[PDB]
Formats: structure tokens, C-alpha cells, sequence
């Protein structure tokens, strides 16, 4: 029932605050809010918010990282295990981070 | 019983006044006294102020109002034993306890006029006793009446479009129907009768206090200690009686149509008036508890204010929080009301269907999530450690107990920031949980 307002208030709306990761805590539960994309559980919010979250997780430019970027990975493998079949075109991304923490 | 041979005793050696005390100790010995010799001379020995004699006197009245039973001159003359602030401080608590004793016991149950103005009389002790302890007291005291008085309603009930538009929707008339005072009691339609003089109790109670609260700095004043009581009262009767109010089966029989109505259409009316010109105030505390009555009204009567709330946010709050001179307290204040409304699913989903679902109505949900969004983003503070003190500044969801207040006589833009995401989080929490 939430998806009048999956699609009213969420594709560029959410992403704009949210995106105050960029400044620090209130990170954690920033990210925690990022996890809450619903994926209609119609394409724009997920894609932006996994977007984000690949991000922040930084992955591609390793010895950088600090505890955020950890979080913001745990915060995406997590949602890749319990969302699977609705990420649909969105595990590119996913996999991607995989892939990069693969090479440590 | 054993008290009145010696009140009367005492009313006697304090002494005209006298012969009617020994006619009624006369009376007694002839054993069970006629309670007009009995109420004749404490009342003639409460006709003067003095020191011992009003006092005992008083507290003798209110002791035998506790049995048998004459109530309402009873009454009448106890509220008329307080002159106002010139009275001594001894006999307006002596007065405030035999109110107490007269309102409140297993037997005798004063129902109409007396009630009421028991009740009028122990608030204007309060406003005007120029005195802490006996101001405290009787704060006490009409408290624990007003609660009483509601609490007897639930035993009952569980044995059985703009701003300016809300003064004249007037959807129950009351037109001199309160104020009966014939009716007492004690301990099919025979049932109701009683039930619905209950009601009336309540009803009429909820009225004083509105005709309190309507009216119109020195926050210790006697108008602003007014208002403010007022308003304290009518949150505590929301809070610790909600399902008083929210209860279809509470029902009052009407005065110009003697059609019995749902309690909280009597009373729609009194409560919207009590927040449209009573909120949104230059002070601080009226603000407060005007939002905390609304925030009641906004999570449990939704389907009997579904208008209502629609205007206030509109007109009261999201405008408050629109407005860039407004003052910081208050926005905390409402946005603090926000989180705590954030964290019930229902009251957000049936809060978008019935006002944004709906073309003409504004646009209600969404412009809140961004008002939420806007503070969520600016930062006065650099220093860590305010938000370390901000994070070790915590004491959740929002659950009701009972509630009472007492007026006997760090940056607020950051934690108003942090309140707003955590707001939001708890928004996008509250969704996640209403899609399963």
C-alpha cells in the first residue's frame, strides 16, 4: 500500500538528504535509513539508492576506507542476501562491490 | 456519628449561635438526627470567619455529607465560605479537603450543579489562594477530582474549509442544559439514567474547563495560571481517558433534539476551539501543550477529525514550521511531535489516503517528510563534542501513562536536526514495517 508513496516522495527526494554521508554516529543510522529502499516489496529509487550505497562503500579505491565505508558495504551485502529477488537489473552494482572486496 | 456530637460540642463552646447546637444534641439524645437540625447550626456557625469555629465547621459538613443526605445548599454554602484571597489560608484548606470528602465517597455520588461547582470552587482556590502549599494542595485535589469524575465514566462505559471556518461549526448544541442539581446517588433505561447523568457529569466538566481555556508573559499571573491549567487538564482528561472518548458506545442525549450523540462529536467542537484559538501562541508552555493535545487528537480520533487535523497541520503547524522568523522552541517542540507520530504506520498511511489521496485537500504527507528533510541538513555545530553530549543526552516509542503537571506559584538547531533525521529514519522503519 506504501506504493503511492514508494514512487511520490522517494527518487529525488530521499537521495538528496541522505547524501549528507558526504559530512559525519549519524552515519550509521544514515546508512541504516539507505538500507530501508524498498524495491516495491518503479526502477529510479532502487537504482539511485544502490548508486549511493556502492558509493559510499568506495570499494574501487582501496586505502581510503574508514569505518563508514565498512558499514556501507555490510549495509549492502546484507540487502543483497535478504532482497534477492528484487534487485532485479540492480546486482551489477552489487556484484561489482563483490568483486572489488574480492581483491582486498 | 462520633464526630458530629463533638463538632457540634465545639460549635457550642465557641457559641445565637449556640441554641441551635444544643437543640440538635437535644435532638440526637433522643435517638438517626433530622438533617435540618443538624445542617442549621454548622451552617449558621460557617456564616462567620473565625479561626476554630469555620474550620470545624466545615469539616463537619463535609464529614456528614459523606452520609445520609440539603446537597446543593451544602455545597453552595461550603464555595460560599471562601470569600477570595482576603480568606486565611487555614479555611480555604479546610474548605478544598470538604469539597474533596463531599465530591469523592463510596456512597452519595453529587451529580450536576453541585459537582460543577465544587469543581469551580476548588479552581479558584487554586488561582486565587496567594499562598504556595495551599495553592499546591488544591491543584492536588482538583486533579484528582477532575480524573475521578472521567474514571467513574470509564467504569460505566466497561460495565455497560479554513481556520476562520471552525468558530461557528457548532455540531452540538448545549444551550443551558447542564447544571442539574437534583440528582444524587449513591454506591434496561434504568441503567442508562444513571449512565447518561455521568455523561453529562463529564460533559459539563469538559466544558468548564474549555470555557476556561478560550479566554483571550507573567507566566506566575492569574490569566496566563488559568490558561494554562486549563489547558493541562484537558490533556490529562484526553490522556488518561482516551478510551473514554474514543468509545462509540459514550453516548449524550442532545439538548435541542434529545438525540443521543457519540461523546466526541458533543465535544468536537470544544476541543477544535481549544486549539485553533489557543495554539500556536507567543509562549512557549501554552505552545507545548497545545501540541501535546493535538498529537492525542491525531493518534487516536483520525476518522472523527479527519478535517480538523487536516486545517491545523495546514494552517497552525506546517506553517509554523514554514515560517523562517518562527520561534526555535516551538519547531522543536512540533518536530519532536513529528517523530513521535513517524513511528505508527497507520497514522502515516491513513494520514497520505484521506488528505493526499483526496485532489482538493493539500498536500499533507509529503510536505511534512520534506519539512522533516529541510532540517535534516543544515549544521551550526563543528565542535564533536556537542555531539557527544547530544548522544549521552538520552534517556523511544511513544507510550502513554498517566500525566500531570504542577505551575504551583546543546544548540537547539542541532538537536532539532537530529530529531528530524531520526525522524525520518523512523519514518522509513515505520514503512518497511506497514509493506510485510
Amino acid at each position: 500500500h506504501v506504493g503511492p508513496m514508494f514512487d511520490a516522495t522517494w527518487m529525488s527526494f530521499f537521495s538528496t538528504l541522505s547524501s549528507l554521508v558526504q559530512k559525519t554516529d549519524v552515519n550509521k543510522l544514515c546508512l541504516e535509513g539507505m538500507k530501508l529502499a524498498t524495491k516495491i516489496a518503479l526502477s529510479t529509487p532502487r537504482e539511485a539508492f544502490i548508486s549511493m550505497l556502492k558509493n559510499t562503500a568506495n570499494l574501487n579505491n582501496p586505502r581510503e576506507m574508514q569505518a563508514k565505508n565498512v558499514e556501507a558495504l555490510k549495509v549492502l551485502l546484507d540487502l543483497a542476501q535478504t532482497e534477492g529477488n528484487y534487485l532485479k537489473e540492480s546486482w551489477k552494482d552489487v556484484l561489482l562491490c563483490i568483486s572489488q572486496l574480492d581483491r582486498l | 456519628l462520633k464526630f458530629v456530637v463533638s463538632s457540634l460540642d465545639i460549635i457550642a463552646a465557641q457559641a445565637q449561635l449556640a441554641e441551635l447546637a444544643e437543640k440538635a444534641l437535644a435532638a440526637i439524645k433522643e435517638n438517626l438526627p433530622d438533617p435540618e437540625v443538624v445542617f442549621a447550626p454548622l451552617q449558621l456557625a460557617t456564616k462567620s470567619g473565625t479561626i476554630p469555629l469555620t474550620t470545624t465547621a466545615l469539616d463537619c459538613i463535609g464529614k456528614l455529607i459523606s452520609y445520609s443526605y440539603l446537597i446543593e445548599r451544602a455545597i453552595d454554602t461550603i464555595c460560599d465560605c471562601f470569600q477570595g484571597e482576603t480568606t486565611l489560608v487555614e479555611i480555604q484548606l479546610q474548605i478544598v479537603k470538604s469539597l474533596l470528602a463531599a465530591v469523592l465517597n463510596d456512597k452519595i455520588i453529587v451529580h450536576g450543579a453541585g459537582l460543577l461547582k465544587a469543581v469551580r470552587q476548588v479552581y479558584n482556590i487554586f488561582l486565587l489562594s496567594r499562598s504556595t502549599a495551599n495553592q499546591q494542595v488544591a491543584q492536588g485535589t482538583l486533579t484528582q477530582m477532575v480524573g475521578t469524575v472521567f474514571e467513574r465514566v470509564k467504569t460505566r462505559l466497561h460495565m455497560k474549509l479554513t481556520l476562520k471556518d471552525l468558530e461557528h461549526r457548532k455540531s452540538f448544541d448545549d444551550s443551558h442544559m447542564g447544571d442539574g442539581p437534583t440528582m444524587v446517588s449513591q454506591v434496561p433505561e434504568s441503567l442508562d439514567a444513571e449512565d447518561e447523568a455521568y455523561i453529562r457529569d463529564a460533559y459539563l466538566v469538559f466544558r468548564s474547563f474549555c470555557n476556561l481555556s478560550t479566554k483571550i508573559y507573567d507566566l506566575r499571573g492569574q490569566p496566563m495560571r488559568s490558561k494554562l491549567i486549563s489547558l493541562h487538564l484537558i490533556h490529562t482528561l484526553l490522556n488518561n481517558h482516551i478510551t473514554v472518548f474514543t468509545s462509540p458506545l459514550c453516548t449524550i442525549r442532545n439538548t435541542k433534539n434529545n438525540e443521543p450523540t457519540n461523546f466526541l462529536q458533543a465535544i468536537k467542537y470544544y476541543l477544535c476551539l481549544s486549539i485553533t484559538r489557543n495554539g500556536a501562541s507567543s509562549v512557549d508552555r501554552v505552545f507545548d501543550i497545545c501540541c501535546e493535545i493535538f498529537w492525542l487528537m491525531l493518534k487516536y480520533m483520525r476518522s472523527s477529525f479527519k478535517n480538523e487535523i487536516e486545517v491545523f497541520l495546514n494552517e497552525i503547524y506546517l506553517a509554523l514550521l514554514a515560517r523562517r522568523n518562527a520561534p526555535l522552541s516551538q519547531k522543536l517542540t512540533f518536530v519532536g511531535i513529528l517523530k513521535r507520530l513517524c513511528e505508527d504506520p497507520r497514522a502515516l498511511v491513513e494520514l497520505y489516503l484521506n488528505y493526499d489521496c483526496n485532489q482538493n485537500v493539500d498536500n499533507i504527507f509529503q510536505t511534512i517528510v520534506e519539512d522533516l528533510s529541510r532540517f535534516a541538513t543544515a549544521s551550526v555545530p563543528i565542535t564533536p563534542t556537542q555531539e557527544q553530549q547530544y548522544e549521552e543526552s538520552r534517556s523511544t516509542a511513544g507510550e502513554w501513562q498517566i500525566k500531570s503537571v504542577l505551575p504551583p506559584p546543546l544548540p537547539k538547531e542541532y538537536v532539532m536536526k537530529r530529531t528530524a533525521l531520526d525522524s525520518l529514519v523512523e519514518t522509513l522503519r515505520s514503512l518497511v514495517h506497514w509493506s510485510q
